[PDB]
């Protein structure tokens, strides 16, 4: 007929079974039907967030009419989707819209069992308006007022105000029916409605604890879908990722796979080889960073509460001030964590805190208010994490911020969440954060008092920088943070074996040469005496290795006296340990 | 077909004349892909990543798979079209031609139901054909893309998915994000060694090893 | 004790020309 041209007849798809089983909902299916036997305001609009089962409250409004469930005024009507686009196709002369659209509205008026169903309500202002022509909303809002139309609608809550809300004269017609975004439980239920749907298509069979773990891990690790298809999408792709392993059980594990797919948060089940790298984890980091074993541990401590599914999900996976004397490894073990956690270091999100100084430099964290320039792309905190939930964020000199940074961000340590630009809120929950301070080092001299005194470099340092922390942050800023670390100076010990990670970076570009490498250990005794400062660590350890052994390499290479092909073995000529250490020189030999 | 040759381009079929460069890797981006093409709602993996990852690619890694058996049977024999918007747009000057265009498409597919449907550019699937009176391609296509009924890869830049495709949050619900990641430099190893028969060819020259190393470290 | 009152620039745009649906 006409109505089958242009409209899918969901009725007739009810009859058929081709419309999905929508459990739960009924106490809104039924408050359509109140609607639509209203006085005035009496179509349905029903409005929520994408993805809540709008369409399927109609879908499940039709399996209601097939099942002889509704009353007998609603009886064996028969809901038609008009879709616009069917009635614009075509048209390619004049009226040829508003007649195919008279068409249907005679059609519904002389069967008069036909309930109307506008899915994508708003998208009826601009339909087959074409040049001397009106559209498909100025043919029917007049419709609606002779009542000789009722209609059903679907926008989403946005849309109906950006649209249907505006006209005033819709408003005393169009009912606003909140769809809300089920529970979990709710979803459960959804869910268990629909195994036999994707127990069929997937020819899997889906457990009780998989659907129970797709509700429950859907509501906790997505903040940007809603929880009808968020958790039918990890039912669905791991009853999908399940068939290509049978060419049949998804299981709680099967779940927590296809979520950490999609989030990229790991959530699932940890293998063999990843649950012992957890635990030599501080092993695995003090490959990359030497001593500060108190921090390794802290965020040691932090990494292995989130695989073990053991967290408060109200807060962030961790938490941390870095602070300390500068040069120790606050960023490296920053980047040590994400190297561990990603294989890579520019997988940390490093938002260098000192260039945010400025009062309004926040809009660069979370973003331009709309309408404002930058704001569809603002957020390089908000959009970064956005998009990896799971992420180690560094605040580097975050002592070096604006105050009101901090009151956007104490938001983050609360509740998890950071409202930006938008207004979206985004998830920090499974973020790593990791404030790293500086304080602690503007005077640090052996820091004394008076005289007279009689473990001052830390014990005490530590207290100077937790006495400088507070005075600076808020206090309910600094109580949020799980761990607040004031970091070692390095000793003497450890800056001898950060001679050793520190060469290992000049010999490997020397691998690039097809040179090697060998320091004795006169010669790595002498960068770590020159090396040492007792106050900053490790830079002037840097700069001794790049005045004393790269400057000394880049003219010896320069000038092809070590070349491709040929150790450059390092010893030292004068001096024995023993000496002040700065009458000896490095000596580079090669040899092969 | 005959209707979506004039709208698309059949990836199988440039797959199995050889049109496709290799794609090397990005094996867990086509596993996933077939994973969200084999689901039975929502079935439509959108390639969201940075401009020059490899989405485009991960696509002609996937028709490659197809034309060489390496699919799964959900995925078999489909021949992969990549939908051009511009030429669906292209000469629609009259009412609903660009809407009964995008019907014709829609119809084609599910007469012969073995289309993957590749929307390069996904983005610019809202306010396609979008003129005065025009319902764009996007709100055709959401109630094909709700329910399975259509399969559509998409790919789009991080970009361009915070700014067109999650500014329509009904559209980026019926897509699913199959992250692409941007390789690593061994992984780019691996791809220049694949695609260094492809480079050798048309310049008439020979890739070292080192230069292919050189090439991924140094970029 | 000073305040820079910054400048928050408004996003300000012509209006859009747009394409015609021809009706014979
Ligand atoms: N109560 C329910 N019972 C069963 N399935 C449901 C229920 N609610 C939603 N769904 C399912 O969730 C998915 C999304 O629902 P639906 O498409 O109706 O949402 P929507 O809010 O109309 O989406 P959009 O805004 O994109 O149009 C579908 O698979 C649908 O069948
Ligand atoms: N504990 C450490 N273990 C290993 N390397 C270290 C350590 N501390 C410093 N380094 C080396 O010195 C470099 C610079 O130090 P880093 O930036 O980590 O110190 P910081 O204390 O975070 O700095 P600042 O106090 O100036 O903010 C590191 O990238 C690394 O090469
Ligand atoms: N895994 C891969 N193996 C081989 N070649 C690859 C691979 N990934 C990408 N390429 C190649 O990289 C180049 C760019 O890839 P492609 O065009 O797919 O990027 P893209 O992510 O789609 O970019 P854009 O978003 O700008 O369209 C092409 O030469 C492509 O063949
Ligand atoms: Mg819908
Ligand atoms: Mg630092
Ligand atoms: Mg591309």
């Amino acid at each position: 007929l006409v109505l089958d041209q242009f409209g899918r007849n969901l009725t007739a798809a009810a009859m058929e079974g081709k419309l999905d089983p929508v459990i739960g909902r009924e106490k809104e299916i039924e408050r359509v039907m109140q609607v639509l036997s209203r006085r005035t305001k009496n179509n349905p609009v029903l409005i929520g967030e994408p993805g809540v089962g709008k369409t399927a409250v109609v879908e499940g409004l039709a399996q209601a009419i097939v099942h002889g469930e509704v009353p007998e005024t609603l009886k064996d009507k028969q809901l038609y989707t008009l879709d616009l686009g069917s009635l614009v196709a075509g048209s390619r002369y004049r009226g040829d819209f508003e007649e195919r659209l008279k068409k249907v509205l005679k059609e519904i008026n002389t069967r008069g069992d036909i309930i109307l169903f506008i899915d994508a309500l708003h998208t009826l202002v601009g339909a087959g308006a074409a040049e001397g022509a009106i559209d498909a909303a100025s043919i029917l809002k007049p419709k609606l007022a002779r009542g000789e139309l009722q209609t059903i609608g679907a926008t989403t809550l946005d849309e109906y105000r950006k649209y249907i809300e505006k006209d005033a004269a819709l408003e005393r017609r169009f009912q606003p029916v909140q769809v809300g975004e089920p529970t979990v439980e709710h979803t459960i239920e959804i869910l268990k409605g629909l195994r036999d749907r994707y127990e069929a298509h997937h020819r899997v069979s889906i457990t009780d604890a998989a659907m129970v773990a797709a509700a429950t891990l859907a509501d906790r690790y997505i903040n940007d879908r809603f929880l009808p298809d968020k958790a039918i999408d990890l039912i669905d792709e791991a009853g999908a990722r399940m068939r290509i392993r049978r060419m049949a059980e998804v299981d709680d594990e099967q779940i927590a796979e296809v979520l950490g797919n999609w989030t990229g948060i790991p959530v699932f089940k940890l293998t063999e080889a990843e649950t012992t790298r957890l635990l030599r984890m501080e092993e695995e980091l003090h490959k990359r960073i030497i001593g500060q074993e108190d921090a390794v541990k802290a965020v040691s401590k932090a990494i292995r509460r989130t695989r073990a599914g053991l967290k408060d999900p109200k807060r962030p996976s961790g938490s941390f001030i870095f602070a300390g004397p500068s040069g120790v490894g606050k960023t490296e073990l920053s980047k040590a964590l994400a190297n561990f956690l990603f294989g890579d270091d520019d997988a940390l999100i490093q938002i260098d805190m000192g260039e945010f100084h400025d009062r309004f430099t926040a809009s660069r964290l979370f973003g331009a208010p709309p309408g404002y320039v930058g704001y569809e792309e603002g957020g390089q905190l908000t959009e970064k994490v956005r998009r990896k939930p799971f992420s180690v964020v560094l605040f580097d000199a975050i002592e070096k911020a604006h105050q009101e940074i901090y009151n956007s961000l104490l938001q983050v340590l609360e509740d998890g969440r950071l409202t930006d630009g938008q207004g979206r809120t985004v998830d920090f929950k499974n973020t790593v954060l990791i404030f790293t301070s500086n304080l602690g080092t503007s005077d640090i001299s052996k820091p004394v008092g008076l005289g007279f005194s009689k473990e001052n470099d830390y014990e005490r340092m530590k207290q100077k920088v937790n006495d400088e922390l507070k005075k600076h942050f808020r206090p309910e800023f600094l109580n949020r943070i799980d761990d607040i670390i004031v970091f070692h100076q390095l000793t003497r010990e450890e800056i001898i074996r950060m001679v050793d990670l520190m060469i290992s970076r000049v010999a490997g570009q020397l691998k690039s040469k097809d040179m090697a490498l060998v320091l004795t250990d006169a010669a790595k005794a002498l960068l770590a005496k020159r090396g040492f400062d007792p106050v900053l660590g490790a830079r002037p350890l840097r700069r001794t290795i790049q005045r004393e052994i790269e400057d000394q390499l880049s003219e010896k290479i320069l000038f092809e006296e070590v070349g491709p092909g040929q150790v450059v073995t390092v010893d030292v000529d004068n001096w024995d340990g023993e000496g002040p250490g700065e009458d000896a020189v490095f000596t580079f030999t090669g040899t092969r | 077909s005959l209707v979506l040759d004039q709208f698309g381009r059949n990836l199988t079929a440039a797959a199995m004349e050889g049109k496709l460069d290799p794609v090397i890797g990005r094996e867990k981006e086509i596993e996933r892909v077939m994973q969200v093409l084999s689901r039975r709602t929502k079935n439509n993996p959108v390639l969201i990543g940075e401009p020059g990852v490899g989405k485009t690619a991960v696509v002609e890694g996937l028709a490659q798979a197809i034309v060489h058996g390496e699919v799964p049977e959900t995925l078999k024999d489909k021949q992969l079209y990549t939908l051009d918007l511009g030429s669906l747009v292209a000469g629609s000057r009259y009412r609903g031609d660009f809407e009964e265009r995008l019907k014709k498409v829609l119809k084609e597919i599910n007469t012969r139901g073995d289309i993957i449907l590749f929307i390069d550019a996904l983005h610019t699937l809202v306010g396609a054909g979008a003129a005065e009176g025009a319902i764009d391609a996007a709100s055709i296509l959401k109630p094909k893309l709700a329910r399975g009924e259509l399969q559509t890869i998409g790919a789009t830049t991080l970009d361009e998915y915070r700014k067109y495709i999650e500014k329509d949050a009904a559209l980026e619900r019926r897509f699913q994000p199959v992250q692409v990641g941007e390789p690593t430099v061994e992984h780019t190893i691996e791809i220049l060694k694949g695609l260094r028969d492809r480079y050798e060819a048309h310049h008439r020259v020979s890739i070292t090893d080192a230069a292919m190393v050189a090439a991924a470290t140094l970029a | 004790m000073k305040v820079l009152i910054l400048a928050c620039l408004v996003a300000l745009a012509l209006a859009r020309e747009l394409e015609e649906l021809n009706v014979p």
